[PDB]
């Protein structure tokens, strides 16, 4: 019952001009209920096409996305400098079996807010809690999502949070990670952490479909809070310093 | 059974009135607020199987769950046997998504209504339930933008 | 059968278009214009035992009459058998009355179509149809009080 | 096969006292049963139709009730006005509608318009015409009933708005009804002493699952029909 992603190529390489194309194999059926993002060097992801062909609001025609089921592509056809980026499919099994896909880095050629905070250094095994503060976003009718990156690894789904209030949590997840809710705020508390933890942050604002599926389609994101366990720190915590 | 097509399909059956609600009270909530059928279906099952392990804190709620999941069974496996006795697969993902498209938000207020009181307390829903509706029939220049939020327990 | 379900329950099934009609012409009149089903059924038994008995008769409209009305003793089979395993009588009257109100008018539409088309002749209904959308269309401002009336034909 | 047993034949009761009649039906009808008062020289009047629910204008003393196979009409504060012959009409199908034999009550102390009635000869053949004012021919049904001299009412046949014809089973085959866009005409065949009557057509009204034949109202004043070896 277990959702793996596999996205293939890893890596590309276009001219200005040229077209590219990334596809994604799910191990189930999702039906549609897949993302892409975009995400360049030193910025949160950014939803491109949510339900496996619906373009997000800006994004240029040159994106195309196609499939259902198990087969997903995403297709770049008139490649543009602007375009270098490394894209990820997110795929929705449930709410528990979400998934990204590995990433593929793409080389070419020639009043909604959400705030993290709560980012420190942490010795293995400790404790620590995350804030997402939320602004223009009704937390009744909308989801807030959890997300990890490790540095100069791929996005990793944690967990998601609904209106209604009920958590959900991906397998490796569950029993370390709680999600709680405020009427301000959406926390991620985390336990035993070791150096696999270390690791950008991101909460994300989920849209449900009609169906009520939310975790495949994030924006908008925060930037981030960053964790990170060493044994350098004291039975304590310590501020980035 | 008898219950469960009574609900479903003859609209003379509130559910929630034993319970201390109305069908009018969770009515005002946004399908957007529910969880998918399927993911409370997980989150349902897993409560279950608590009540299971510990007959101690088996609740009314826990059995109103197990009835709702029974049914939710019962649609489906008819919904596969059309479908084996038809030709095709088709047949039965029809019945699945007539099936999701009419009752599917009927299901979700069921589950996420017992679910949350086994979760947030019986009269922690009841009272939110309560205040989303005063904020629904409130002209908007009088009430806050955002609807009143269900915090989780501390 | 497979047919049923796909018109029965959404899906994109205009069972008219083959005779020349479409779902918009018939969704057109009142339902005040259609006969029970049952009355319906009565009618489209007594053609299809004609075209029974003298098969020169039989045309396309039989055989839609024969399946529609088979396709409605397989919803009154679903609910007598939901009539057993719930031993109770009140659920089979339950699902009669969630059939008839949920695709009792579709019902009558089709099974009035092939009626009249066997009865009035084909051409006949198809103008008729066309007529009384004109006039439910026409703004109220400048259209005729009366709807138009299908008359029977002179013997 | 539907056949309404109406009981007793004739009741009489003082101004004030409670009346009631019962209708027994030979197959379930659901609630498809209206009841009708005729006084004499007048057409039929629909009191209440669906079983339960009263026409508007009459009386509160009137109430019906029953579903299924048995029906009740009860007049409780009975008055002088209310002295009339009713009856039930009972509709299982628009083939099978039937009415029952007619209650006689004595107590002490939109345009429809038939024409063609004539003197006929035996065996002849007859049509007669029913001019439609204010009723939209395409929604409502027309529906034929008679009555001989001297006796109750007979259902003859209907015609919905779509232009089905229903006809029950006695008429089968000597009447046939047909539309045009301002009239329905009822043409009779094979005339026998057994079809001299007043012939009446009254609208149907449909409920939402489209049954017409219990339900009829206006009327008109019927046009007389006898057949004679004098002609």
């Amino acid at each position: 019952a277990e959702l793996v992603l596999t996205q293939t190529p890893s890596s590309v390489s276009a001219a200005v001009g040229g077209t590219v194309t990334i596809n994604c194999q799910a191990s189930q059926s999702i039906s549609s209920r897949l993302g892409w993002y975009q995400q360049k060097p030193g910025q949160p992801p950014k939803l491109l096409i949510y339900g496996a062909s619906t373009l997000t609001s800006g994004v240029p025609s040159r994106f195309k996305g196609s499939g259902s089921g198990t087969e997903f592509t995403l297709t770049i056809s008139g490649v543009q400098r602007d375009d270098a980026a490394t894209y990820y499919c997110l795929g929705s099994d449930t709410s528990t079996d979400t998934a990204f896909g590995g990433g593929t880095e793409v080389v070419v050629k020639g009043q909604e807010q959400l705030v993290e905070s709560g980012g420190r250094l942490v010795p293995p095994g400790g404790s620590l809690t995350l804030t997402c503060t939320v602004s223009g976003i009704d937390l009744s009718s909308n989801a807030i999502s959890w997300v990890r990156q490790a540095p100069g690894k791929g996005l990793e789904y944690i967990g998601i949070i609904y209106g209604g209030s009920i958590p959900y949590y991906s397998r490796w997840a569950k029993g370390r990670f709680t999600i709680s809710k405020t009427s301000t705020t959406v926390a991620l508390k985390m336990s035993t952490l070791t150096a696999s933890d270390t690791a950008t942050y991101f909460c994300a604002r989920g849209k449900s479909d009609g169906d009520g599926y939310a975790a495949y389609r994030l924006d908008p994101w925060g930037l981030g809070t960053l964790v990170t366990i060493s044994s350098l720190v004291p039975r304590g915590s310590h501020h980035h310093h | 059974s008898k219950l469960c097509l009574g609900w479903l399909w003859g609209m003379d059956i509130d559910p929630y009135k034993e319970f201390g609600a109305t069908v009018e009270l969770l009515s005002f909530l946004p399908s957007d607020f529910f969880p998918s059928v399927r993911d409370l279906l997980d989150t349902a099952a897993a409560l279950y199987r608590d009540a299971l392990e510990s007959p101690e804190h088996a609740s009314p709620h826990h059995t109103a769950l197990r009835q709702a999941i029974l049914c939710w069974g019962d649609l489906m496996t008819l919904a596969t046997w059309v479908g084996t006795n038809l030709e095709d697969p088709a047949s039965r993902d029809l019945v699945v998504s007539y099936v999701n498209t009419n009752v599917g938000l009927k299901f979700r207020q069921l589950l996420w209504f017992h679910i949350s009181a086994l979760t947030f307390g019986r009269e922690t829903v009841l009272e939110y339930l309560v205040s989303f509706g005063v904020w629904i029939r409130t002209p908007p220049a009088y009430r806050p933008p955002n609807a009143p939020i269900l915090s989780t327990l501390p």
